[PDB]
């Protein structure tokens, strides 16, 4: 047994705009063993009624998740994901881009 | 064009988080079928599939599925024992699909690993079972002794075809819809470098090239990996990392192209927030 | 729709 840590990537679905409604996506891959916590965050604290995916995995059987959530990102305001497997815990800032 | 049916069976023992069994069915990698062991029912994850069939193919799937969380809680207790693992989460998989080319042609795999490594796998020519490890040979024997690639075959190869195409005929509209990508060209700053990014597009593969006074630029260039969305869309993008004065001097532009359609973003088109 | 026929290892 080995464990393999996930690849974390965090971003909007569109641009991210100020003002302008969006999602905000956490891609976790790359994984095993499968148990993992993603939670998504604004100003560190956790965001309600984040949606996530089924637990599936690709040919080389790494599990991948996605948690995603509605926002509209302003100048004052952080996202990040926080993700703990095994007894790890990151937290991966949202860069816009823009 | 090419479509595929595909189902991945996740078995974990000794956890709390997730349950015993979970099974995800996917045509074309998008998921229209979930299972697991707390609900111990199959239930619908497309309106597709939702429109197309009710309460007797549900039960039918359900009943399978209870019988594969059974034999997987039989199979990872006999595995452990076997790597002489007595204590600890362990995990065993299954994933095994068909696809339908356009020929009428047709592939299948069929494929076991455990902790998240290869156990045995078919081959569906020789009839025969590839062992990983020593582990896995004890395996081999007894699936070859009760003809398990020559049923795991058929299934493939007829009742796994059959179905797929009755899932591609379901959700035809669905499946063969061609949406173009939404692109923009954003930078942080001035003398930043500028991103051209691809989003909502589906099938997934998309080419994001940037030109230089319209020649093809390869230099300074890091493409981004193929993301999905949170809607079944995919997106990508690319950054360019030339200075404020390499874009001032010349003339580049980004150019998206998907579905033999192409999308040309230039100077006038960058947005940043603050501005 | 998912094999009927599984075989425990």
């Amino acid at each position: 047994m080995k464990v393999s840590s996930p690849k974390i990537q965090v971003y909007s679905h569109y641009p991210g705009e100020y003002g302008k409604e969006n999602t905000l996506i956490c891609y976790v891959s790359n994984f095993h063993p499968p148990d993992i916590s993603i939670e998504l965050l604004k100003n560190g604290k956790v965001i309600a009624d984040a949606q996530q995916t089924d637990l599936a995995f690709e040919k080389g059987w790494q599990f991948h998740l996605t948690k995603s959530v509605s926002f509209k990102p302003e100048k004052s305001d952080e996202y990040s994901c926080r993700v703990k497997h095994m007894s790890d815990n990151k937290t991966i800032v949202w860069e816009s881009n823009m | 064009g090419t479509h595929s049916l595909k189902y991945v069976y996740t078995g974990v023992s000794r956890g709390i988080d997730f349950p015993e069994f979970t099974a995800v069915g996917m045509v074309d990698d998008g998921q229209f079928m979930y299972f697991d062991s707390n609900s111990m029912k199959a239930v619908p994850k497309t309106e597709w599939i939702r429109q197309n069939e009710g309460a007797d193919y549900w039960d039918r799937q359900t009943q399978v599925l209870i019988g594969a969380h059974q034999v997987f809680k039989d199979s990872i207790q006999i595995v452990m024992e076997r790597f002489n693992q007595s204590k600890g989460v362990h995990t065993w998989q299954n994933m095994y699909g068909c696809e339908l080319n356009d020929d009428g042609t047709t592939q299948g795999f069929y494929q076991y690993a455990y902790d998240g490594e290869d156990f045995v796998s078919l081959d569906k020519n020789t009839l025969t079972w590839t062992a990983a490890n020593p582990q896995a040979v004890i395996t081999k024997h007894k699936w070859e002794a009760l003809a398990v690639a020559e049923q795991n075959k058929g299934y493939l190869e007829n009742t796994c075809i059959e179905w797929l195409k009755k899932y591609v005929a379901y959700g035809k509209d669905t499946l063969e819809r061609k949406v173009s990508p939404q692109v923009s060209l954003l930078q942080k700053d001035p003398s930043s470098p500028v991103t051209c990014h691809a989003t909502g597009f589906y099938p997934s593969g998309v080419t994001i090239t940037w030109q230089k006074n319209g020649q093809d630029h390869d230099e300074d260039v890091d493409l981004g990996e193929l993301l999905p969305n949170e809607d079944g869309s995919f997106q990508r993008m690319s950054t360019l990392n030339v200075g404020p004065d390499e874009w001032k001097n010349n003339r580049f532009s980004c150019v998206v192209e998907h579905q033999d359609k192409t999308i040309r973003k230039t100077e006038d088109d960058i947005i940043t927030n603050f501005d | 729709f998912a094999n009927f026929c599984l075989m425990m290892i």
